[PDB]
């Protein structure tokens, strides 16, 4: 059918608002659901719609800065939500000292990334406090841990790491060797890329492998023409009408932006076939209330919304900005940041 | 029906 | 002790053991960006953690607070990291705590900081005893669940525990020949014991896949088994294997198979093979074939592939 546009702006203008108790486990995640929301606005070129300067100053309250004796450094970046009940702070006041108050790397990521979808410059974030929290959370084996009290570790991490040292346009905070080498052995017999060594290889970390790699413009250095060719046909068999994230197992919409973004950064995303695609992800449109889910007679949330947006983009909808495949942010967002990084450098 | 990837 | 749908719950707000700590609220300043709205119950269960977690009380009244937080969101990470600092500061029994993770894990199976928690564990104990059991139960309600596969590798690989892992992989493989998670857990056990290079082993495997492939001749898995264990020493250094694939064709024909063979083909051409230009005729043939009618949703795929050859081998 068609794309409900405007009922989707909605569906992200009330996911910034307030939610049922019945959200309560998305609490330590708040931050990420905001970026579905906002990015998701962003590429449906809708973000006139909210007030861009309150959600910053929210955003920049979640920063955990170090504090005045600089004793946290390993623990900084940003936080999911204000659930450890630290006074409001955006970012104005020194840290304040807490035994359990420190970074998540998917907050990290996620709130730089809202930041410049939300047009601020990054002057309040202090890059050198996040890169110090960012190297900290790196294992032996070049995978990163989500906060620094210790947790478990993969490739959904080693992405977030690739893209907060990218939007801080510093690689300072990874060592990038050990990073590539984990992506490395992190392949398949069936040359798909898993979680870590030996696992089942997956859709999710697949994307984060390879997104990883194009960030850190790695790709072409790091796997062989006929490691890439193997790759690609692992990639593209994931297509049954919309695209699974692992061989026998159901469609699901958001694996059209997971597998799709990485087929598009293997430049093969072309040979897909685009209509059943769109029409599955459309299938999954909730004509009602808004937003995706991730099969179709499903509920909706802000995940699939987005993530089936993202997949719709990569096959340009009429109405929708282009995703940047490896950033996750839209391309005019991802250009606005190719002019902050040339300011800096001055 | 979602996906907790966190 | 107090459940918190017991008639005679009471809020911490009005319990005496709690009367000297002051809650915590939580606050999102003036404009709240995805706020969730919480019950007075929660509210109040989570004012109470803030408090003891500011202080950094290792108590056993905040041991007993973070099963309430808990049961209220088993998604917050810093209270299971608190309940861990609490484990060990009031020296808990470590094996009760099992029986703890385990009833949680079951009613959250896709929950990445309870199985966090039962590794962090299992890594005290230092004992793997009822790990695989409790992993085969929880594949029970989802043979795919791919958190109890990692653990599961986990646990193996950090007990050394594969005496039994292949024969389990032969179990769920006949419940499901189409589980790719069982595959890849086949390729775990063998190339960390015997390895591929056993020419007897090799061979077993190649055979076993075949079997299955005879079996459910459309499985995407087992022929990237098949693909797996051979693409690395060279798929035309097989000729048996070309000539009993192009005699499946008749009957146990797949896209798969197809592909396979254009494969096979290509490791040909690579490998400056006898009759170059009649060989990449056979390739491109299949590609055709696979685009126009056998795997028609990758049609503008293979035929990518398919002038990649000619290209390459003219
Ligand atoms: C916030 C943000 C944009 C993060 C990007 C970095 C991350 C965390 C990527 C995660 C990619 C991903 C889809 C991982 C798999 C998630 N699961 C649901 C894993 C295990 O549960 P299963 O139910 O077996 O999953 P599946 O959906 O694959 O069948
Ligand atoms: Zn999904």
């Amino acid at each position: 059918l068609d794309f409900l546009r405007d009922r989707h702006v909605r569906f992200f203008q009330r996911c910034l608002q307030v939610l049922p108790e019945r959200y309560s486990s998305l609490e330590t995640s708040r931050l990420t659901i905001a970026f579905f929301a906002l990015s998701g606005l962003d590429m449906l070129d809708s973000l006139d719609v909210v007030n861009k300067d309150d959600i910053i100053e929210w955003i920049y309250s979640l920063q955990v800065l170090p504090t005045e004796d600089r004793s946290n450094l390993d623990r900084c970046g940003f936080r999911g939500s204000s659930y450890l009940g630290i006074p409001f702070n955006p970012s104005k006041n020194p840290g304040t000292a807490h035994p359990y108050d420190s970074g998540h790397i998917a907050m990290t990521y996620t709130g730089l990334s809202c930041l410049i979808i939300l047009g601020d410059d990054l002057s309040r974030v202090d890059k050198e406090a996040c890169l110090a929290g960012l190297r900290a959370l790196q294992l032996e084996d070049g995978s990163f841990c989500a906060v620094p009290e210790g947790s478990e570790n993969d490739m959904r991490f080693v992405y977030c790491a690739s893209c907060i040292c990218y939007m801080l346009n510093n690689w300072s905070g990874m060592d990038m060797k050990k990073a590539i080498s984990y992506i490395r052995r992190s392949m398949s017999y069936d040359n798909g890329l898993a979680q870590g060594a030996g696992l089942e290889s997956h859709g999710g970390s697949t994307f984060c492998g390879i997104a990883s790699l194009c960030l850190m413009g790695k790709l072409e250095e790091v796997f062989s023409e006929k490691e890439l060719n193997r790759i690609k046909r692992w990639c593209i068999m994931r297509q049954q009408n919309g695209y699974h994230g692992r061989p026998n197992k159901p469609v699901d919409t958001c694996y059209s932006f997971w597998v799709g973004a990485t087929l598009k950064l293997l430049k093969i995303f072309q040979y897909t076939n685009f209509e059943k695609n769109r029409n599955y992800i459309l299938s999954t449109q909730d004509r009602l209330v808004g937003g995706f889910a991730k099969w179709p007679d499903s509920h909706p949330d802000a995940l699939h919304a987005y993530f089936g947006i993202c997949g719709l983009s990569l096959m340009e909808e009429s109405g929708i900005c282009k995703v940047h495949p490896a950033l996750n942010v839209s391309t005019r967002t991802s250009e606005r940041l190719r002019d902050l990084h040339q300011s800096w450098k001055t | 029906n979602c996906c907790k990837v966190l | 002790f107090l459940s918190l749908d017991s008639p005679t719950y009471v809020l911490y707000r009005d319990r005496a053991e709690w009367a000297d700590i002051d809650p915590v609220p939580q606050n999102d300043g003036p404009s709240p960006v995805v706020q969730i709205i919480y019950s007075e119950k929660f509210r109040d269960v989570y004012d109470y953690f803030r408090a003891v977690l500011q202080r950094d009380e290792r108590s056993e009244r905040a041991f007993k607070l973070t099963r309430d937080a808990i049961e209220l969101n088993a998604a917050n990470y810093t209270v299971w990291h608190f309940r861990r600092v609490l484990l060990r500061s009031l020296q808990k029994d470590l094996q009760e705590e099992m029986n703890y993770i385990i009833a949680i894990i079951e009613e959250q199976p896709k929950n990445y900081q309870v199985w966090h928690h039962r590794r962090v564990l299992v890594e005290w104990l230092k004992d793997p005893s009822q790990e695989l059991e409790f992993i085969a139960d929880i594949l029970n309600q989802d043979a795919k669940n791919y958190h109890a596969w990692q653990h599961r590798q986990w646990v193996i690989q950090e007990f050394r525990l594969w005496d039994n892992e292949l024969q389990y992989v032969d179990q769920l493989l006949k419940e499901d020949v189409r589980n790719n998670s069982v595959w890849n857990q086949r390729h775990f056990v063998i190339s960390n014991t015997t390895g591929y290079s056993d020419r007897a082993v090799l061979e077993r495997e190649v055979q076993y896949t075949l079997e299955m492939i005879k079996l459910v001749p459309h499985n995407e898995s087992a022929w990237n088994y098949l693909k797996g264990i051979l693409q690395d020493r060279g798929l035309s250094r097989y000729p048996n294997l070309l000539n009993q694939l192009l005699d499946l064709q008749p009957s146990h024909s797949s896209p798969y198979l197809i592909a396979f063979l254009v494969d096979i083909y290509e490791d040909m051409l690579e490998n400056q093979c006898d009759n170059k230009e009649d060989i990449l005729n056979k390739a491109l043939e299949l590609c055709e074939i696979l685009a126009k009618e056998k795997d028609t949703i990758r049609k503008e795929y293979w035929r990518y592939i398919g002038r990649s050859l000619q290209s390459k081998h003219s």
